[PDB]
């Protein structure tokens, strides 16, 4: 990249685009009378800062 | 409240007495400035980043 103004990570036009959507995730349809998963209070991604 | 529809004749009739307009010593220069104006910084930085993105895009798209 001959331009420092460009972000260090960016989808270059030279890189060919990726195709459309597909998602086979057939989880059990939950009968929803429940409280689901929750992370602890002080949990965050590793390098949020 | 001037826009592309506004004319320099009304600017001359309503902004002539202002001392700021008196600083421009040329009437043609004042008219050119009015035409340019008729046609806060970090977002400007993102605008330059976008400018770099679009120039790279046009170059790579032509190639």
């Amino acid at each position: 990249t001959e331009d420092p103004d460009l972000p260090a990570f960016y989808f270059d036009p030279l890189i060919n685009p990726i195709s459309h959507r597909h998602s086979v995730k057939s989880q059990e349809p939950l009968p929803d009378d429940d409280e689901e998963f929750e992370l602890p209070e002080f949990v965050e991604p590793f390098l949020k800062d | 409240h001037l826009d592309s529809q506004s004319r320099w004749s009304k600017v001359k009739d309503k902004v002539e007495s202002d001392p700021r307009y008196k600083a421009v010593d040329s009437s043609s220069m004042r008219e050119d400035l009015f035409k340019q104006y008729i046609e806060e910084k970090e977002l400007e930085r993102q605008a330059r980043i976008e400018a770099s993105l679009r120039e790279r895009e046009r170059e790579v798209q032509k190639a």
